[PDB]
DNA sequence: AGGGCTGATCGTGCAAAAGTCGTGCCAGCCGTCT
DNA sequence: AGACGGCTGGCACGACTTTTGCAATCGCAGCCCT
């Protein structure tokens, strides 16, 4: 369920999650149109323990930290003891996709060939990187997410035509982070509130409602726990909750 | 046992007049003695008696 | 980066530790015996009556009634050939025309055996000699009074209607035989008590043969598992000539004995180093049987080489050589080595293991089911369902096969 | 020699004719090349040979170049019989090995290996092929499959392809009706799709759609040919999602701003 | 040994040419425009000299792959990693002394020239590590496809990469030069194309096709006579009317 | 006093081929039955 | 009375196991002859 944690309070959070319950039975792609420091992986969560495979595989296995072109390979498979070194394709991302979803992060920086054969998947999916193995499909279905302009990728050629089309089924635009405002006050205190427990700082401080209007102040694109870590940085200012809450803390680079 | 004690083809033949690996298991062998086991298709009382 | 295989990283194999490893899988009454014929060569390597009570046997004492019974030479003949070649069962093992040829005689004929065979049909037992019995359920019914009814339903089944008892096939038997409903299920009773394999009744006596070599108490839990002390090789060491190797002359000849000597202490080091690894494994096994022989073979989880052997630093042909023909006594009893392992599943008990004791408990309730007809695989399905666990009926006619129980229909019996 | 006519939907343009076109192909077992729009056709093509390839011809053997990382890409790709490349053990016989008789389900991928261009350029030498390491060349067979999505004289000209990428390919063309120009099935494609959209929504009864739908239909440019549109007639299920009720409008470009 | 020969004062020049080529087995590299049968070329070549019962057997020298050129010059290593061991031999000791078409020669790369080149001026089989090299006299020949002297400019390969051939590289005429049985020869091609195409017979096409044929740019020199040929066949199909119409430009899109 | 020198050392686990099973599942069948 | 069926097993193919079957070099130095 997600714990239902991070309440938008915006009726859109609300409306983008009943988009969420519709595409919940459903199966096909989606693209999250996420936001920096935002949280599309939560809330893809909320959607996987929502899943109509909700029993299904659930695995976060982004390409944007791909340093290896093959990781990559790998990632698409490996024979058994192909190249060698090894002794079987470490397969578990294929392995949750059976059984499962694909969701990623970032999806920008891939190789434009790993896109496409990404695509060669999509539409049908053999056994690949399997040096010379026989194809074989993974019941896979997909989940897209990111905070880069869809357009910009556009102009790029980001995205293939084959990859833009098929790749995608469905956007789901994280709200800005200012979007979600009411919803910010929401989560913002439901952070406040479980700090204050977790941390069992014997009392809660609260919240300045100076301090209130200066978070509310910070455009915080960042906010996917960067919220819970400015929120981190705010405890500390406070340092203990016993005292009524006063000492937020937003920006920790600076000395005294 | 097997070229020691309690052994077939010595101090005499098997529980029956059958022989010690198997052939000759009736009553018909007076004397005969198997290739696979060597031992006369006789009475056992020569068991003491040899 | 470039991935691939690329160089990096010999000398002379002997068979030292093979031929030690061909003793251990080899078992330990046969190993001894090598053991012996090993330590023969290496010499630095080490009433009459009580009761004196005879028998019958049953065929002798069918020998003594012959006795006493009014025979011929070549009647006393025929009957003593007869006699040689008998079955404990108390069936004849060889046909007539079988004894007819051992007899050897051409005045000896099929007929004469048969006459011989059947004036020594029903001496004692009934029903002995059965050659190839179903005349002999015959006579030991004859031999029963006529008093007796459904004596000649039971007659004309055994006559000619064998078969269709044989599966069971009550329906095709009544349709057949025009045997009486409900009634003729008497007549199948009364043939049911008739003294089978009756030459197999005198037979009942054995002594004990199972060779305790570990034993694991279940010694204030966690079974306090110990192997057989006396079971255990071991050699001494010749000091004799340990002393007489230097001391010799050829202090070369008698230090070669000494060097001989040593290496002969090195292999009883590694054989006893090889019981020790088996004990240390039999350690982890009898963790694993505090919970699963103390559940039983129902609740045993299947183990593999890979699993045994990852828990040691003893290699998977180390250990699969160790264990080959090893059985130790337990709380249960005497229990092979080699049984310890087991092909696991895929059933819905959230992983995989193996049958066993829930398969022949499973054969245990499918006979349990109606006894006018055994449990079918889908039966064997729906107790799993009810055990939660997943079984299949190809997997159940396994299982069942396994537990070796009788087919669905054919296991169908009047109740 | 059968129907197998699988989801190839829409062809109310001479896509009909392309197709009848591609029959007259179909009996020759020589090179194929042709082009269209990707995701679009094309693949759809691609299984439409794999009918014309015959049921029993052998293994549709799929080539997605997209893949193929760097280097013993050459791997499979000459093969590898030896040690030191494939984890050894037997000759490991390359996708390319893997097809014999096969489909040479060539994808015009535009991945920078030209060097493979000249691989495959002695692949598709004189029906023959050679491992790594591999000691003997071995004449071969195989069904030869490749297609196109963008100007393969202008890359020429801009000697993009290989000359010889070219000059070894496509016996001739093969183009696709675009989605500006098929244009014919829209509403008969439309349904069928919606058809199957249903179907899976297990959707009580088919909504129908307005009118304005299709106007924009029309209206609508559908730069991905087949698929961007039955995207979009899916989305238009979804975006619904309910039966018998007629439909008014349709769920294409999500990147349009929410009202 | 036999091929479509282009039937021609050029082409029976280049014959006469590689004809006082043939038994030399000096080394060699090709001029030519595109290829026009470069491998037929060779190929011919291969199966006439002594290199006939030689083994008149070529290798795609471009082809090869990055860390084993040692092998690709001398067959499988015994040595190199611990699997193999057995020094198997050259790819030209596989040959060495038949017919191996040095093919490829343009795409090859740097160091790679750096090597071959040395050892085929001068090595014995000089394998990883080994004994003793073994020279293996290989009928030596190259090609290009493409213009040396330019590369030459450029001055990627060896000036001793020009040394390599042993022979001056004969050249076919350019399609603009050749076109001399194209007539014939795709007479012959469309035969070809009619068994193929299991056609009965060829009627015939337009003289406007013919004098397309003579209006053609013809790059794709000896491969798009034939290919347009039979290409206009298929997309014909039709063998009761003339070819009229030939499949010019398949990279053109009908309207 | 120098050479030869030669056989004097001393090991072992795992792989490669093989087998072999899980698992089920189609064909014939039997029950009987409507 | 004829198709129903549930079973059972052959069938086959992967999945796992699995045994057997290898064969000194680096030195040494002692010897032996010369
Ligand atoms: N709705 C939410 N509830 C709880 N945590 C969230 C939520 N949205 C974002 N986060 C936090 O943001 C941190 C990084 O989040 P996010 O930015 O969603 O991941 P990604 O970097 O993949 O977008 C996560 O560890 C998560 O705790
Ligand atoms: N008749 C159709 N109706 C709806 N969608 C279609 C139809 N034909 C093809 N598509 C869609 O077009 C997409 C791309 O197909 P295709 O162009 O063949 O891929 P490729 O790039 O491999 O050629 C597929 O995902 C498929 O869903
Ligand atoms: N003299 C010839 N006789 C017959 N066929 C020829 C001749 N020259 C070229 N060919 C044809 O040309 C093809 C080889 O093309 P080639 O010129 O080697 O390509 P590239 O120019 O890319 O090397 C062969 O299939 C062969 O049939
Ligand atoms: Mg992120
Ligand atoms: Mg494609
Ligand atoms: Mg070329």
């Amino acid at each position: 369920e997600y714990k239902d944690n991070l309440l938008g309070e915006a009726n859109s959070f609300l409306e983008v999650l009943e988009q969420v319950s519709h595409l919940a039975p459903l199966d096909k792609p989606v693209l999250i149109i996420g936001e920096r420091g935002t949280g599309k992986e939560l809330i893809a969560s909320r959607l996987h323990y929502l899943s109509s495979r909700w029993q299904g595989p659930f695995i976060s296995l982004n390409c944007a930290a791909l340093n290896e072109n093959l990781l990559d390979s790998e990632l698409f498979g490996h024979e058994a003891g192909a190249f060698t070194g090894a002794q079987k394709r470490h397969p578990g991302r294929f392995e949750r996709a059976d059984g499962g979803t694909l969701f990623l992060d970032e999806l920008a920086t891939a190789p434009m060939m790993v896109q496409e054969k990404l695509l060669r998947v999509i539409e049908y999916g053999e056994l690949e990187r399997v040096g010379g193995s026989q194809p074989l499909q993974v019941n896979v279905r997909l989940v897209c997410a990111t905070n880069a302009d869809l357009p910009a990728m556009v102009n790029e050629g980001t995205f293939r035509a084959d990859l833009l089309d098929r790749l995608a089924f469905d956007v789901v635009q994280l709200p800005p982070l200012r979007e979600r405002e009411s919803d910010i006050m929401l989560m913002a205190e439901y952070f406040a509130i479980q700090m204050c427990r977790e941390i069992k700082l014997p009392l809660f401080p609260g919240f300045t409602e100076r301090a209130r209007e200066t978070l509310l102040n910070y455009r915080w694109p960042g906010n996917i726990r960067e919220l819970k870590n400015v929120v981190e940085r705010s405890v500390y200012r406070h340092g203990t909750s016993d005292y009524p809450l006063d000492d937020i803390i937003i920006d920790p680079f600076k000395r005294r | 046992e097997r070229d020691g004690l309690f052994c077939a083809r010595i101090f005499g033949p098997v529980k029956d007049y059958e022989c010690l690996c198997g052939k000759y298991k009736r009553l018909k062998h007076r004397g005969v003695i198997c290739e696979k086991c060597g031992v006369e298709v006789t009475q056992t009382k020569v068991r003491r008696e040899r | 980066m470039k991935q691939g295989l690329q160089l990096r990283l010999q000398l002379a194999m002997t068979p030292q530790l093979q031929q030690a490893i061909r003793l251990l899988q080899l078992s330990t009454l046969e190993l001894q015996q090598e053991l012996q014929q090993a330590l023969e060569s290496n010499p630095l390597l080490e009433l009459p009556v009580y009761q004196g009570e005879t028998t019958q046997t049953l065929q002798d004492y069918l020998m003594w009634q012959v006795e006493l019974t009014p025979f011929t030479d070549t009647d006393r003949a025929i009957a003593t050939s007869i006699v040689d070649a008998v079955d404990d069962t108390g069936y004849l093992t060889i046909q007539i025309e079988d004894i007819v040829d051992s007899i050897g005689d051409d005045e000896i004929g099929l007929e004469e055996v048969e006459a011989v065979l059947k004036r020594i049909q029903r001496f004692d037992p009934v029903g002995v000699a059965a050659k190839d019995l179903r005349d002999c359920l015959l006579i030991q019914l004859s031999q029963f009074a006529k008093e007796t009814p459904w004596l000649e339903e039971a007659r004309l089944i055994i006559s000619d209607h064998l078969d269709l008892l044989a599966n069971h096939d009550f329906r095709t038997l009544m349709r057949v035989t025009r045997l009486k409903e409900e009634v003729l299920k008497e007549a199948v009773n009364l043939i049911q008590s008739l003294d089978p394999r009756p030459g197999q009744s005198i037979q009942t006596s054995e002594p004990e043969y199972v060779i305790p070599d570990v034993l694991v108490r279940k010694v204030s839990g966690r079974w306090t598992v110990e192997l057989n002390a006396d079971s255990i090789p071991r050699l001494k060491i010749n000091q004799q000539y340990a002393a007489m190797g230097n001391s010799a002359r050829n202090d070369a000849d008698g230090q070669f004995i000494r060097s001989n000597l040593q290496e002969a202490r090195w292999l009883i080091k590694s054989l006893e180093s090889r019981n020790d690894t088996l004990l240390r494994v039999s350690r982890c096994i009898v963790e694993q049987q505090q919970a699963f022989f103390e559940q039983g073979e129902e609740y045993m989880k299947p183990m593999v080489l890979a699993d045994i052997a990852q828990a040691v630093e003893m290699h998977e042909s180390t250990i699969s050589r160790v264990t080959t023909q090893k059985y130790l006594h337990s709380p249960r009893g005497i229990f092979e080595l080699k049984y310890f392992f087991s092909s696991h599943v895929n059933t819905e008990g959230g992983g995989e293991a193996s049958s066993t004791a829930i398969r022949a408990l499973v054969k245990k309730l499918i006979a349990a089911e109606n006894p006018a007809k055994p449990l079918s695989d889908s039966k064997l399905t729906s107790m799993l369902s009810e055990q939660g666990i997943m079984v299949a009926r190809r997997t159940v006619a396994k299982y069942r096969e396994s537990l070796s129980i009788p087919p669905s229909n054919q296991r169908k019996q009047l109740v």
